[PDB]
């Protein structure tokens, strides 16, 4: 039967490795009955070859999928029901995107310096995420010097003063505070796996894809169990992946 | 007035611009 | 020559990659004695204390190279044994006194007496007594410390270098 | 809050570098140490008031 | 302390109050608005030719393009730039010796420069405020407290003076055998 | 770059200067500098010997030569200055305020004051071997405090829009007439007993780690082990 | 500015202000907590 | 405050009363009426055994509901029951309305019924809002319903905290009679987009496209995208590639759509002068009617892919 | 065929500044600091209750704009520009934004109504 | 449609290599045929042209000089009542007790600012500085005061 | 075996080819040599003039003949208006790009064509040794300026992997449909859905006006909350409301037209198979075709699709005369 789910959005920053593996897991468990759209912000990439091989070890072929941003779905943002943001932790996040991630803040329970759990609280889980790093959209603008209002020497449509006029095709990022309008909005904290660190073997870089695969198998099982209590239908139609996951 | 400030350097006899003007007004 | 912008290619692979072009031909050799000892000591850290047969067992147990992976001997993924104190899990005890001498050399802005560095060297030996008694007054440990001394003036002769290093060779053997 | 911060700052290897903005004052005298050329002590065109 | 109080700008403890480091603006549009980090009084002196104590610098709140990106490409070089000039020595003189006041926006601007810690109002809204109880604080204090003389020498180096001569320098400062 | 509806000119000289024929010493300086200079410089000469990789070759000669030559007027052995980063002061509030330094843009801060900001002393105030160097800092959007580049340091002064394509300083004469003597530098009579500013700056440079282990003439020795003894 | 919460002591007076500055001991305790967090 | 009275207990009537009992923390009074007093007693017991924070009353007649409650909310089954309860009864809610009362009708009714209800409520002095609900019963239990309120603007602004207790999307269409038309237009667009998606996937199978999983990903990023295209396509793939396979029974049926679409032709003006001033609407209606009488009325809306040509059958032979 | 421009030995015929052709990278604040939303507590269960508790000033009629918001998340995701779009005056939208930012920092709107 | 009208009415193609001037000048070895045009421009400009002092260098003496070598010896005389006032003020600033508002190093500071402001420190100032630094246990600073007295 | 940049040419400066050329000129930083073809050299000169004045990161080169465009380019990308222009530029001309294709060239056709044209193009390109991709684009020129276009590439998969860094400079959602001709069929199905949803939104706003609903944006929000939302409805509903409430108002001209959509649906009907020598019936699609034909027969086929509405019943008049014939 046709499900009551209007769609599933999987948001990311690059749509390269983690969101492509999450689209392949969720499409197998739902047996393709739910429309699942995996997207990102920076689409100028291909699917990582280790993401295809690791998913091939289960029996899922995500090689037919494509890297595609969410810009076609931002206009239809209120039409989808489920929104998933796969994004790295802000304590582990690095902007250079070429180094191994930092260490998180450790707290005491019951040599890294551990903190007190009352002096340093741990961002309580009953709060919801309003704006994530995957909630941006691209904004292309060009200030052309053949416009006589931009060519004039007293004009603020330039990012300098005395060098030239205008600016050729600069890109800025907006914010999309519309993930709270969705019926189910979750955020999945996973480390970046699509970028290889300084010197590291191929089996060690592939092992991070297997660790990111088992986290995506756990989070997709918890998501579809939540969605079965939201709609009221059966969405875990294929449990051949789950019998290897529970056992 | 109607003349610019570079007029005496532009129309100085023997210069490149004055010879170009004399060749333009009389081919 | 230039490739299309694809797969989020980085501009530079390191913070100081293009800063090495902004040195002279002697300053690349001055920093090469310093940074080159830092790279080699960090690369051979995981196989420290291994014998000649145990190093060959590391290269034999991993025979999978995709021609972009480097040697498994360099920056090995093996498990260390004492596995460490705090900062010494990436560099040896000989490098801890090397980096402290470099920190004094950078702040002294030139040549400096031995007494500027005597208090920082004995603090690590007080903190790491097991690594101190293994390496003190040995030829390998003393030579690695005073290796960075001709960076202060590389055009010096042997009479100037051995006289300046003689104060450092006394305290390392005392 | 001071002791935990000073312990993690002493254990940090990145923030042990010196900072010239934080470590010292470069100059505290009211006059600069070398001549920048100024003053001129003479008049020029269009200036009637001298001295 | 007036009969009819100036309703739009109230202050504390009369005029001229404590010196304060402020970021004053101009009476222009936002597109050409810049800020002056200045040292002034609590009440602004409008009856003087000296309307400020010291001028610490200028901050431009509009982001500029990085005109120096092909010089040496470092990490995050092609981002925009916020240009500010800061008088370091005058700030440290008016902060330590004269003990000025600070508004929150110059505090945030100087915390961006590495001169000060981040301000009290720069809240991480994901981390709540701490909760204190004296028993855990006493247990942590008795778990690891410093020595008395070590703490005294740390305070002496941080607050009193930091250039104390060693014995090897006292042996060099003393005169020699023609006078000794 | 030429605009449409106006005519341009050409500068006869880059600077309003005094001639070198007016004095014998300026004439000798010009002849000695032309001795130490090329007549024509090409891609293979000693001022272009720092281009050791072909990627640096294509970066210098391609699409940024107008920027790379406008960095420094005289041809030096490089194009700029190496970038080094600074340490962050400890924030006693801990991880409550560790987010506040990371921002959107780069925050560039420059120094001013009585000692700092003179156009006549520009190459001395940007000298990295000057202990009173004009302090620049740049906070990256990821919170990193780094120093400024050479063009970033020269952007805060007046514009210097000329270039020297001849003089190469390793070609200077040093054996016949240019002989700097140590006795000429000894005529200033720099003494440590008559002035103690150099020793005080050396004391300010060295670490103060010894002050806490003073009671722990007494000289500092290695720690004696009782387990091995 | 000193905060006047709704659960302070009300001054039932038609000749002045309707709320005093007399707190609750919970307000005293949380003000002490905020005082310590500013004291750091 | 104001007293609240909910009338009608059915498959969709009871979670509105449950959410009114949950969210009103002893601020708004709750009264319960239904078609039978035993059902009202049953739902009041069900509200009482699971935790009730406010007092609730049970009534068998509309007279005490009018004299006690200022806000009345009706969620009934059919249009005839709503016409009986609001107007045709002797103890009617609108014919015996109090001045200042607010009567909201959540039943999917005609436009003339809503016009007569709003006119007689304005004559009595009360305020009548028509807000037909769209959503699932479990979506009503979780608190997500779509409401299109028609009536007065200040009455809509007074009813926003009450509507936000059991519905997240509550929009104001404007004058009364326009709230009941929005559901007709929405389900007409649902039927038209379902027929368009079925014929698009039939043409996709005709053109020989074997990969439909990448085709819907293309079509969702195009200008011919719709939510019904995302909804029906994995079922329509199996219904086209296996034509002997019977369609599965779903919650929303062909008769459930046709019961609302049978209000629209009665709510529309005279069409017999041109005989078809709505081509694709009746083109979808004929396919739904051919799917209804063939035995597939209780099954899913994707069953019209086998009766695409039969909608041509009332076009070639009737002309 | 021919290259554009009469020179044909130059890559750029108009010869702009090479800093004009340098790219501009960008990074949103949402990549730096996230934005979280606190759930409604028992003191403020709705968004109209939040606007009623923030109604303190006479010239800040906060409780008059209950219909200008959809729910709690719509109240706590709107910035001052979206409050200007919805048709709220300056002092009222400043009061609403400061009350929301105080509730996000841990300070609920518990202040005395200074109207009477 | 808005892009087809806005053509390039603003820029022009760049100068080729070995090009001439618009006035006819060129960069050759013989500059007798070329002329200057600075005398045709207006004499004073409100503001700064983009070519105004774009390449202007200063002397080598400015960047080869040492510190504090430009200061000439100026005899700043004043009234003797001002001498008494400034001497009493410096003697009071030197003799400040070391509490939590004054470190003992200020006893060395107010002597030094006495010499920067071109005052001659009397013997009572050296006595007060040495006694104030000896009472706080700063013996090296007292010997620095003695060396300051010897260097004067 | 010379280490050099990729020669990339764009054939046709029209409604969509000019933003494709501008995106290739801006976003390719010294990585390609850009070639620009047009029938008139002044148009290519104008495009290169605007690209050089606004500031491009690559060098560009104008062309007037297809032979130089064939002998210079490693990659050729065609963005034309009509199927006749693309069939002339690819197959029918003497200097045409596919008939004179060199060994290893890649020719991508962004112009929406029929199935047999792309079939013969890919067949003759494989016979010449080159590669042909057909990738019909979906989007507006403003969406092409923002880099968000829908591409359905048919052809080789390795050629698709090679052409993805060029496709990502002007298009966002780039899908690989499979063999040659699949992207053309995807474009046909997408434009059939465009016509059907346009007619459905047309009759929806006609019902909204007939039943007394004044505002259309709240109806759009209600339909976005319900299952009755579509892209064409949200695109057309202000223009549909302005045309229905002002029944004498003339519609504006847009980038898409009635005649372009009718030509694409004619390509779809020519590519659709017949069963038993007769057409397969599709009622809502034929009704949208009748409305589009009635809108185009009135001479307003250059304008937007909202111009359908004033001829909706007129399309039924075209049925009734076809009823009246014996
Ligand atoms: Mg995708």
């Amino acid at each position: 039967m046709s499900t009551s789910s209007r769609g599933i959005l999987i948001a990311g920053l690059t749509n390269r490795a983690r969101t492509q593996m999450a689209e392949g897991i969720l499409r197998r468990l739902t047996a393709g009955t739910i429309f699942i759209k995996s997207g990102g912000v920076h689409h100028e990439s291909t699917i990582h070859p280790l993401a295809v091989k690791v998913m091939k070890d289960i029996g899922i072929d995500i090689s037919k999928q494509s890297v595609t941003s969410l810009e076609a779905a931002r206009r239809q943002q209120n039409t989808y029901d489920v929104y998933i943001s796969i994004d790295c932790s802000y304590e582990r996040r690095t902007l250079d995107k070429s180094q191994p991630p930092r260490a998180e803040v450790r707290r005491r329970e019951s040599d890294p310096v551990r903190y007190d759990p009352l002096l340093v609280p741990r961002t309580p889980s009953h709060w919801s995420v309003g704006v994530d790093a995957t909630d941006v959209r691209r904004r292309w603008q060009i200030w052309s010097p053949r416009d006589p209002s931009i060519f004039h020497e007293t004009s603020t449509r330039k990012f300098q003063d005395h060098l030239y006029e205008g600016e050729p095709l600069f890109m800025q990022l907006r914010q999309c505070p519309w993930r709270t309008q969705a019926k189910v909005s979750e955020r999945w904290e996973m480390d970046e796996v699509a970028i290889r660190y300084p010197v590291e073997r191929h089996s060690a870089h592939e092992l991070r894809f297997v660790q990111a695969r088992e986290q995506l198998l756990q989070r997709s099982f918890d998501l579809l169990t939540k969605l079965e209590k939201h709609y009221g239908e059966r969405l875990l139609l294929d449990r051949a992946l789950l019998e290897e996951f529970i056992s | 007035g109607g003349v610019p400030r570079i007029y005496y350097a532009w129309m100085r006899p023997g210069s490149f611009t004055r010879r170009r003007f004399e060749k333009m007004r009389n081919p | 020559v230039a490739k299309l912008q694809h797969n989020s290619a980085p501009t530079t692979l390191n913070f100081y990659e293009k800063s090495f072009q902004q040195l002279s031909d002697v300053q690349q050799r001055q920093t090469g004695l310093l940074i080159g000892a830092a790279v080699g000591d960090a690369a051979a850290r995981a196989l420290d204390g291994y014998t000649a047969e145990e190093v060959a067992a590391v290269a034999a147990e991993s025979g999978s190279l995709q021609d972009e992976d480097e040697d498994p001997v360099v920056f090995a993924s093996v498990t260390p044994r004492e596995h460490k104190s705090g900062l010494l899990r990436h560099h040896s005890y000989t490098f801890y006194l090397f980096s402290q001498l470099l920190r004094v050399m950078a702040t002294s802005r030139g040549d400096f007496p031995v007494q500027y560095v005597k208090n920082e060297w004995v603090a690590t030996a007080r903190a790491h007594p097991d690594c101190f008694v293994r390496e003190h007054a040995s030829l390998l440990h003393v030579l690695c410390i005073t290796m960075q001394l001709p960076v202060i003036y590389p055009w010096a002769d042997d009479s100037t270098l051995r006289e300046y290093a003689s104060g450092f060779l006394e305290f390392l053997t005392e | 809050f001071r002791d935990v911060e000073e312990r993690r700052h002493s254990r940090d290897v990145v923030n042990e570098l010196p900072n010239p903005w934080y470590d010292y004052v470069a100059h505290a005298l009211p006059f600069p140490d070398r001549d920048a050329g100024y003053p001129d002590e003479y008049g020029d065109l269009g200036q009637w008031r001298a001295p | 302390a007036r009969a009819v109080i100036k309703r739009r700008s109230p202050q504390l403890w009369g005029a001229p109050g404590a010196p304060i480091i402020r970021m004053r603006g101009h009476h222009v549009v936002w597109k050409f608005q810049s800020y002056d980090l200045v040292v002034e009084h609590t009440h602004k002196r409008r009856n003087s030719d000296i309307r400020l104590l010291h001028y610490l610098g200028k901050h431009c709140p509009h982001p500029q393009k990085s005109l120096w990106s092909p010089d040496t490409p470092v990490a995050q070089d092609r981002h925009l730039f916020m240009l500010t000039t800061v008088d370091i020595d005058a700030f440290k003189y008016w902060f330590g010796v004269k003990r000025c006041r600070l508004s929150m926006k110059p505090w945030a601007l100087l915390a961006k420069a590495g001169l000060l810690p981040p301000s009290l109002t720069q809240n991480s809204k994901i981390m709540p405020k701490p909760l204190f109880d004296k028993e855990s604080l006493m247990r942590y204090y008795l778990a690891n407290r410093k020595d008395e003389d070590v703490m005294a020498r740390e305070k002496y180096l941080n607050y009193e003076n930091s250039m104390v001569k060693t014995e090897e320098e006292r042996a060099a400062e003393r005169p020699v055998a023609p006078y000794l | 770059a030429r605009k449409h509806g106006l005519f341009y000119g050409k500068m006869r000289f880059a600077e309003q200067k005094i001639t070198f024929y007016s004095d014998r010493f300026l004439f000798r300086d010009l002849v000695n500098r032309r001795e130490a200079s090329y007549a024509n410089v090409w891609e293979m000469d000693d001022p272009y010997r720092f281009l050791q990789t072909e990627q640096d070759y294509e970066d210098y000669w391609g699409d940024n030569y107008d920027v790379y030559r406008r960095m420094f007027p005289e041809m030096i052995g490089r194009t700029g200055e190496p970038v080094q980063q600074y340490g962050q002061m400890p924030i006693w509030a801990g991880p409550h305020r560790q987010h506040a330094n990371k921002s959107e843009h780069n925050w560039m801060f420059a120094e001013i004051g009585v000692n700092v900001g003179h156009e006549a002393l520009k190459k001395l105030e940007l000298d990295p071997t000057n202990e009173k160097r004009r302090r620049f800092v740049i906070r990256q959007p990821d919170g990193t405090l780094r120093s400024a580049k050479m063009s970033e340091m020269r952007a805060w002064y007046w514009k210097e829009e000329w270039a020297d394509f001849r003089f190469w300083a390793p070609q200077m004469e040093w054996g016949i007439e240019n002989t700097p003597s140590q006795e000429q530098y000894q005529e200033h009579v720099p003494d440590t007993t008559d002035a103690d500013f150099r020793k005080q700056r050396r004391i300010q440079s060295r670490p103060v780690k010894w002050f806490y282990e003073s009671h722990y003439e007494r000289e500092v020795r290695w720690p004696d082990v009782i387990n091995a003894a | 500015r000193q905060i006047r919460p709704y659960y302070n002591l009300p001054s039932k007076s038609e000749h002045g202000r309707k709320m005093t500055g007399f707190l609750t001991p919970y307000r005293h305790w949380m003000w002490k907590q905020n005082e310590l967090w500013r004291n750091v | 405050s104001l007293n609240v009275g909910v009338v009608g207990m059915g498959n969709m009537g009871v979670p509105i009363a449950r959410n009114l009992g949950f969210k009103a923390r002893s601020a708004m009074y709750l009264q319960i009426h239904s078609r039978a007093l035993s059902k009202a007693k049953r739902v009041c017991d069900d509200l009482s055994v699971d935790g009730a924070t406010c007092a609730m009353r049970i009534h068998d007649r509309y007279s005490t509901m009018t004299k006690w409650c200022d806000v009345i909310v009706l969620a009934l089954a059919d249009v005839k029951a709503s016409r009986h309860a609001l107007l045709e009864d002797n103890e009617s809610l609108i014919m015996n309305a109090r001045k200042g009362q607010i009567i909201v009708d959540h039943t999917t009714v005609d436009a003339e019924t809503s016009r007569e209800c709003a006119h007689e409520a304005a004559r009595r002095g009360a305020y009548f809002l028509d807000a037909p609900m769209s959503g699932s019963p479990r979506a009503c239990f979780n608190g997500q319903l779509l409401l299109m309120v028609g009536g007065d603007a200040e009455t809509f602004q007074k009813m926003l905290p009450i509507f936000h207790m059991y519905a997240d999307n509550v929009f104001h269409m404007g004058e009364s009679g326009s709230g009941t038309a929005a559901k007709m237009i929405s389900q007409a667009l649902v039927a038209s987009h379902n027929a368009a998606a079925a014929e698009a996937l039939s043409m996709a199978h005709a053109l020989g496209i074997e990969d439909q999983s990448k085709l819907v990903q293309v079509l969702d990023a195009s200008w011919g995208s719709s939510t019904m295209l995302r909804r029906n396509a994995p079922l329509l793939q199996d219904l086209i590639r296996n034509p002997d396979k019977t369609p599965p029974t779903s919650a929303v049926s062909v008769d459930r759509l046709l019961s609302d679409l049978a209000h629209l032709d009665a709510s529309l003006p005279k069409r017999g002068g041109e005989d078809e001033p709505f081509p694709v609407f009746d083109a979808a209606l004929r396919s739904l009617a051919a799917a209804s009488d063939a035995g597939m009325g209780d099954r899913d809306l994707a069953s019209v892919v086998h009766y695409i040509e039969a909608g041509e059958a009332e076009l070639r032979n009737r002309t | 065929d021919q290259t554009y421009g009469p020179h044909k030995s130059y890559k750029y015929t108009y010869m702009p500044d090479p800093r004009k052709l340098a790219p501009i990278e960008t990074t949103q604040r949402s990549e730096i600091v996230p934005q979280s939303i606190r759930p409604p507590t028992s003191y403020v269960p709705n968004h109209e209750t939040f606007l009623e508790r923030a109604d303190i000033h006479r010239l800040r009629p906060t409780s008059d704009f209950k219909a200008s918001f959809k729910d709690w998340n719509d109240l706590f995701t709107c910035d001052k520009r979206q409050l200007r779009v919805r048709g709220i005056p300056r002092m009222t939208r400043d009061a609403i934004r400061t009350a929301v930012q105080a509730f996000q920092n841990g300070n609920p709107p518990e202040r005395f109504d200074t109207k009477e | 449609k808005v892009d087809s009208f806005h053509a390039n009415t603003q820029y022009q193609h760049a100068w080729p290599l070995l090009s001439h001037d618009d006035l006819g000048n060129s960069d050759q070895s013989n500059n007798t045929k070329n002329i200057m045009y600075s005398m045709y421009m207006p004499k004073r400009n409100k503001g700064t042209a983009p070519w105004f002092r774009g390449a202007d260098t200063y002397s080598v003496k400015y960047c080869e000089q040492g510190r504090y070598e430009y200061q000439r010896y100026l005899m700043i005389n004043r009234f003797p009542s001002e001498y008494k006032k400034h001497f009493l003020s410096f003697l009071s600033n030197i003799r400040m007790s070391s509490g939590s508002a004054t470190i003992p190093q200020e006893a060395l500071h107010w002597l030094l600012r006495m010499i920067v402001d071109n005052f001659n420190p009397q013997h009572v100032h050296y006595i007060a500085a040495m006694k104030t630094l000896q009472s706080a246990g700063e013996l090296d600073m007292a010997r620095d005061v003695w060396k300051i007295m010897e260097r004067q």
